[PDB]
């Protein structure tokens, strides 16, 4: 019964669209299956993508989808892949809707999910006054006051970086004590350290400490953990590695996973993290998937 | 970028 495609792309955001476009342009049959929840759906503007700086993320996604579907040999389903299987006839995908699809090759482009720190008030401000990436949102703080919400060893790096964008306070949240050398480095960067446990976030970006003090900020940054959006990579036996902030699907320098005929791009790979990176490694994955189609 | 790059 199930429909056959040369390639199925799982995830239809920046990475998946970029990959799908290469395959479409190679005159092969490509299907995108997308569950419609992009990582960046919380901010009203996108930055750092040359040719799209300042544009709305929904508009970026919309334009990309329209220009992919301009290729008759490209198709789209609004659905969620729940199960992936490797058979002799390639790969078989089962969706939440019940639909089955088959493909010779797969591109995984399903992104990651931010696991936010358990701090009252943080979630409702995510993408408005609380962020993850200073290259994406630092500039618009206008050199103002920036709080770095500590959550273990890696937060130190964020604190060291943040003075590029404004006056920084490293809120260690009683979780990580910088060593002697670290305190000196932070001092010479002009970073103030506040060690008190955090009670909650109020106002736009004001941190209320356990002792009742309130410190107002123009923006807050968290170096939060992230998970893979989908167990599909794991179901296909792709090697998954633990990065500094969570798991990523291992790939070679052509975006192929440890499972032949399965490629990966976007945030789920080692060097993802921004839209520009997703566009680039998505394109790479698509051309590589096509090469494997042709040459085996 | 997955970190400082
Ligand atoms: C608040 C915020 C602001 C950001 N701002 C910027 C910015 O300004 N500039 C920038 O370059 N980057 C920004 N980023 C980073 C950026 O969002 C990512 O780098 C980028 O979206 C990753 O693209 P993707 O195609 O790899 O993942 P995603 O955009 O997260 O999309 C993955 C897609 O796959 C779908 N999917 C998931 N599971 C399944 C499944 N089982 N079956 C089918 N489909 C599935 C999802 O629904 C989703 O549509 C921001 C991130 C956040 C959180
Ligand atoms: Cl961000």
């Amino acid at each position: 019964s199930p429909m056959l495609f040369d390639v199925i792309v799982i995830g239809g955001s920046h990475a998946g669209q970029s990959a799908a476009l290469q395959i479409a342009r190679a005159r092969r049959r490509v299907l995108v299956i997308d569950a419609g929840a992009r990582r960046n759906r919380f901010a009203s503007q996108s930055h750092g993508v040359i040719g799209q700086d300042g544009r709305s993320p929904d508009a970026i996604a919309a334009d990309g989808k329209a220009q992919l579907l301009a290729y008759p040999n490209a198709q789209w389903r609004e659905d969620s892949v729940v199960r992936a299987e490797r058979s002799d006839a390639g790969y078989t995908l089962i969706c939440a809707s019940g639909q089955h699809y088959r493909a010779c090759q797969l591109v995984l482009a399903f992104g990651v999910v931010d696991e936010l720190p358990e701090l009252e008030g943080l979630e409702e401000r995510w993408g408005e006054s609380v962020f993850h990436c200073p290259y994406c949102h630092g500039y618009e703080l206008d050199g103002g006051r920036i709080g770095v919400l500590g959550s273990g060893p890696l937060s130190y790096l964020s604190a060291m970086l943040m003075p590029e964008w404004g006056q920084t306070v490293f809120l260690t949240d009683a979780s990580f004590e910088p060593d002697e050398e670290q305190r000196e480095a932070l001092a010479r960067r002009g970073v103030e350290i506040v060690r008190d446990r955090i009670a909650r976030i109020v106002d736009r970006a004001t941190v209320e400490l356990a002792d009742g003090r309130r410190i107002a900020f123009d923006g807050l940054f968290t170096m939060n953990r992230m998970r893979l959006s989908s167990p599909v990579a794991e179901q296909l036996g792709c090697a998954i590695e633990e990065g500094p902030l969570g798991p990523y699907v291992r790939t070679d320098d052509a975006m192929e996973t440890s499972t032949p005929g399965v490629f990966a791009c976007g945030d789920i790979t080692h060097r993802g993290g921004t839209v520009a990176l997703a566009i680039g490694n998505g394109a790479l994955a698509g051309i590589a998937a096509h090469r494997k189609l042709v040459f085996g | 970028x997955x970190x400082t790059v």
